């Protein structure tokens, strides 16, 4: 243990459109 | 794209280092409750290991969804004594099986050639079905447009779903226009077109029918011989045309904290027929947490069959069963693969089963927690926690047979840490767990017993609520008030009389 | 760590004032050159300096003069600038002062016969020297016990080497020491040999003292008497 | 000591970044930070966020003990990769001078005024000295009553110091031929240059 980063502090990656910024 | 409600499946997550420094790195997958899964609402399954540079390294989870409609699955990870982190939710979808089908229909719409009085009545006898799958969507959208010249049509459009039926209107500034109302229940419709123009009704259907494993007889057995421990894979299959399968694909995961054996890999690979992608060498050990075996056919004659040992490194937590898969080259859609674990014989990890409806299991059995002395500051803490949605005392009266899964019945009689049930005592409990933990749970007809587990494990019912005894619902001998004299449990009786006093009437402490 | 500062050296040299002819730094120098240094009375080079960094007790350095064609005329001097938790705390060498610990002033000094302690001995200090950070000790020998190769002369002034960076290594001027050197230094310096002892950790350090006694004292002195007469007689 | 050093991010935004030095036996480093994990030997893990387009700074205090211990592994990491910047770091005593009036000319049979085959080169430990830090002598044999000079001009293939008194004067440059070229005026005026196998 103790030899990593903090899960609190660890953001998941959680978006991923495929096509976006339609402007 | 998509799983099934209550399907075992292998999802292979990859991990990519694209660095120098070899790396020591953690790996948690997360608990979501619409999943049996190597995790539980306490402990998440987590694997520490290395992985070399430039590198990657697949890590399998395996899991059986059990609610359906979209879920999500996070995978957390971390390098040792450094900045490198990452996470991911990606939502995943659980269907009800069976296969879409589409059912068109089309009417006419000429008051002037098929109306009374100008007046069509037409109606649809909700199309008949049933090689459907039950309480599975069902849309339905109903489509008319105007054919094109001087026309006018009133149109009226009823359906059971509501009284105040839509109407709409064409003529020609809109005979080309889109006149689509949908319903998500088929049932008998009831258009009326009255007018004189020519219109075009298109109603289109879709709904789930249907008729796993075809192609390949697919055996995998496991087991040890004693050298960090060691045990041994056995994988068996055989197409079934009328021919040799040509450019086979053999797919395996290795047990949490599996690798297979350089050696006999090796052994393998050797040929004008087998082949295995080059691979890092440790110890005797191949940096393979994923090994795909690509072959050259695979008889539908006799059963083609090969092995290999497999060795251990850290015997770390629960361990993860393995998948093994078949499938050609002429036939990528194979779904044929099968899951192995040295003491599950299926392989598939354990889960408790009532009609479609699918609940967790622990793997793991469940013994009910034995204690003569209890420290009340303590038990407090611990049945005040986050995740305990409800602490009862209760009697147990009935004690039930249903599929393999024990029914012990309960009655409700204190109740301490106030559940989310508006009313426990009321209708009675169903706490349910499988034949496996019957000893170690050893639960005995008409005594008392202090429970307490989390909502997570309630089991949707037919008016009756049920929970599932899980490595995390906490069960205990409430001594009986005659047991009370005695001296194996006087101070039972105290100590539980004082807990019970001081939870029941007032908060949590912190 | 300190930054001498070019700009004002530049001034000194390049105008036809020129006051040198030359200034060069150099790898941690300012070495300058010029004509002749005069003897009716004094001549004066003068700089800015600054911290480039932070820097931890710096040992103070050298400024020194010479003739180009005749270097055997030196005359070197130290200076510094500015006189004067736990890795601060390097490890040098280490006392052990209250009298009577009992852990160890009754333990067998098994540290003593232990091969790597070849110089264990009774002493008193005598004299403390300090300049440019040498802290050394005069001290006269007394009871010695054990003898190595260097055999102190018993009536001889041994000394006794460490610099400030140190502070458990602190002995009280004419108080009696009980040391235990494991560093020798025998210098047959002509006349005579003079030893110099450093004062290293795993040495040792204790007291006992003299005039007369003190009532707590005669405790600890107990402890020492005895292992005296033992290993003198013969413990090992 | 205090090591200084400066980590500079060019790009658009922000980026944080790790800087962790590897430890050496010879020089205290005031944390325990020492952990060891798979093989290796590093500090914690900073965490440092340096702004867009700009620089953000970095200190280790640090002090050694080895007389002249070296080399430092530097590393930094950042949300692209790992640099390994590998130092050396230069370890000294205080107040130096060398003794060396020492040399022989050996010469077996006595071809100048006497036969010279023996010569002791004592062990003499300086009153004055800096405790615990090793005398050190370096020992020189070569061919001819010239030896030293070739070897010289021929070694470290610079044209060497030579001597010691700072690089100031033309005096100094015209030096820096004089080795050289009396090698050279014996070279070639014995005609020697077979000498070099090369
Ligand atoms: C997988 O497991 C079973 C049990 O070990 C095997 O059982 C036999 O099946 C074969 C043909 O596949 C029969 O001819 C035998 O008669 C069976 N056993 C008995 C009782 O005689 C089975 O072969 C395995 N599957 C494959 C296809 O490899
Ligand atoms: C520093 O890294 C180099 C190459 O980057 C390696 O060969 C060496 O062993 C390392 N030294 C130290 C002080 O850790």
């Amino acid at each position: 243990e103790d030899g990593f980063i903090a899960d609190s502090d660890i953001i998941s990656r959680s978006d991923f459109p495929k096509s976006w910024l339609w402007l | 794209y998509s799983v099934v409600k209550n399907e075992q499946v292998e999802i292979r997550a990859i991990l990519h280092n694209y660095v120098n420094e070899d790396i020591y790195v953690r790996v948690e997958l997360l608990y979501n409750p619409a999943f049996c899964s190597a995790s539980t609402k306490g402990q998440r399954y987590r694997q520490q290991f290395p992985i070399k540079a430039l590198s990657s390294r697949a890590v399998p989870f395996v899991i059986v969804p059990l609610e359906q409609g979209l879920h999500d699955v996070e995978i957390k990870a971390s390098v040792q004594e450094a900045l490198w982190s990452d996470g991911v939710r990606k939502k995943l979808k659980v269907v009800p099986e069976g296969v879409q089908k589409s059912i068109v229909t089309i009417v006419k719409l000429d008051p002037r050639a098929k109306g009374v009085g100008g007046t069509q009545l037409e109606v649809i006898k909700a199309r008949k079905l049933d090689d459907r799958v039950p309480d599975t969507e069902i849309e339905t959208k109903i489509i008319i447009q105007g054919d094109p010249k001087d026309l006018n049509l009133d149109i009226t459009i009823e359906l059971p779903d509501r009284e105040v039926p839509i109407r709409y209107r064409i003529n020609y500034e809109n005979a080309l226009l889109a006149r689509t109302v949908e319903t998500k229940l088929n049932q008998d419709i009831t258009v009326t077109a009255s007018g004189d123009g020519k219109a075009t009704m298109t109603i289109l259907t879709f709904y789930n029918a249907q008729l796993v494993c075809n192609k390949f007889h697919l055996n995998v057995s496991v087991e040890n011989i004693h050298l960090k421990g060691a045990l041994m894979l056995k994988i068996c299959t055989r197409y079934l045309g009328e021919v040799d399968s040509t450019m086979t694909i053999i797919d395996i995961s290795m047990l949490t904290g599996f690798l297979p054996d350089a050696e006999d890999l090796t052994r393998l690979s050797k040929g004008v027929d087998r082949y295995i992608s080059r691979y890092e060498v440790d110890n005797n050990m191949a940096q393979k947490v994923a090994v795909i075996i690509y072959l050259n056919k695979v008889s539908h004659s006799e059963d083609e069959c090969l092995h290999f040992k497999i060795l251990k490194h850290f015997e770390v937590g629960f361990i993860q069963p393995g998948s093994v898969k078949v499938y050609s080259y002429y036939n990528l859609d194979e779904k044929c693969t099968k899951f192995y674990h040295p003491d599950k014989g299926t392989g598939l990890l354990n889960k408790i089963c009532i009609g479609n409806v699918c609940r967790c299991a622990g793997e793991t059995c469940s013994s009910l927690n034995h204690q003569e002395r209890i420290d009340v500051p303590l038990q407090i803490e611990k049945a005040c926690e986050t995740n305990v949605d409800y602490v009862y005392k209760t009697k147990l009266l009935r004690i039930e047979e249903q599929d393999g899964n024990d029914i012990y019945v309960m009655d409700v009689l204190e109740v301490i840490k106030q559940g989310t049930d508006e009313n426990p005592r009321a209708k009675t409990h169903q706490y349910i767990s499988q034949r496996k933990c019957q000893e170690a749970l050893n639960l005995k007809v008409n005594d008392d017993y202090l429970i307490w587990g989390s909502r997570s494990d309630l089991l949707p019912t037919k008016d009756k609520i049920s929970y599932i005894i899980t490595k995390n619902t906490w069960i205990e001998r409430w001594p009986h008030e005659d047991e009370c004299q005695e001296e194996e449990f006087q101070k039972l009786c105290d100590d539980f009389a004082q807990f019970s006093y001081t939870l029941t009437e007032f908060g949590c402490p912190t | 760590g300190i930054s001498a500062n070019e700009e004002d050296l530049k001034a000194l040299v390049e105008g036809v004032d020129q006051l040198f002819t030359d200034y060069q730094i150099k790898d941690g120098h300012v070495i300058l050159q010029l004509n002749s240094i005069p003897s009716s009375d004094f001549l004066c080079v003068r700089f800015r300096i600054f911290e480039l960094f932070e820097v931890g007790f710096l040992s103070p350095a050298t400024f020194t003069v010479y003739e180009y064609h005749r270097p055997d005329k030196q005359c070197t001097m130290f200076y510094s600038t500015s006189n004067i938790c736990k890795c601060v705390e390097a490890d040098c060498g280490q006392m052990q002062e209250e009298l009577d610990l009992t852990i160890s002033a009754e333990t067998r000094k098994q540290t003593a016969c232990k091969p790597e302690i070849a110089y264990a001995y009774k002493v008193s200090i005598t004299s403390i020297t300090v300049e440019n950070v040498f802290v050394k000790y005069k001290a006269t020998l007394l009871d010695i016990y054990k003898t190595g190769e260097a055999v102190a002369e018993k009536d001889s002034e041994i000394t006794f080497i460490k610099k400030v960076t140190c502070t458990n290594a602190e002995l009280v001027k004419g108080r009696q020491y009980l040391i235990m050197g494991k560093e020798a230094l025998q210098i047959k310096y002509n006349f005579s040999f003079r030893y110099i002892y450093p004062l290293d950790s795993l040495t040792w350090i204790e007291y006992w003292p003299r005039d007369t006694t003190c009532s707590s004292c005669q405790a600890f002195l107990a402890n020492l008497d005895e292992f005296a007469e033992d290993i003198f007689l013969n413990g090992c | 000591i205090q090591l200084k050093g400066t980590v500079y991010n060019y790009r658009t935004s922000g980026m944080q970044f790790c800087v962790k030095m590897s430890a050496v036996e010879g020089i205290c480093t005031s944390e325990s930070p020492v952990i060891d994990h798979q093989g290796t030997k590093s500090s914690k893990c900073v965490r440092q966020k340096v702004e867009g387009s700009s620089s953000h700074l970095v200190t280790f205090t640090v002090l050694p003990l080895e007389i002249g211990l070296h080399n430092i592994n530097f590393s930094l990491e950042t949300w692209f990769g790992k640099e390994i910047l590998v130092k050396t770091l230069r370890v000294v005593p205080e107040g130096v001078k060398r003794e060396s009036y020492s040399g022989v000319t050996l010469d077996p049979r006595g071809i100048y005024g006497t036969i010279s085959r023996r010569k002791e080169f004592p062990y003499r430990i300086p009153l004055d000295l800096v405790p615990k830090t090793e005398i050190k002598r370096i020992l020189s044999v070569k061919g001819l009553l010239v030896g030293e000079i070739l070897s010289a001009v021929l070694s470290q293939e610079g044209i060497n110091i030579l001597t010691h008194l700072p690089k100031g004067s033309a005096e100094a440059e015209l030096m820096s031929v004089v080795p050289v070229f009396y090698v050279f005026h014996y070279l070639e005026t014995g005609n020697h240059w077979n000498i070099f196998h090369s």
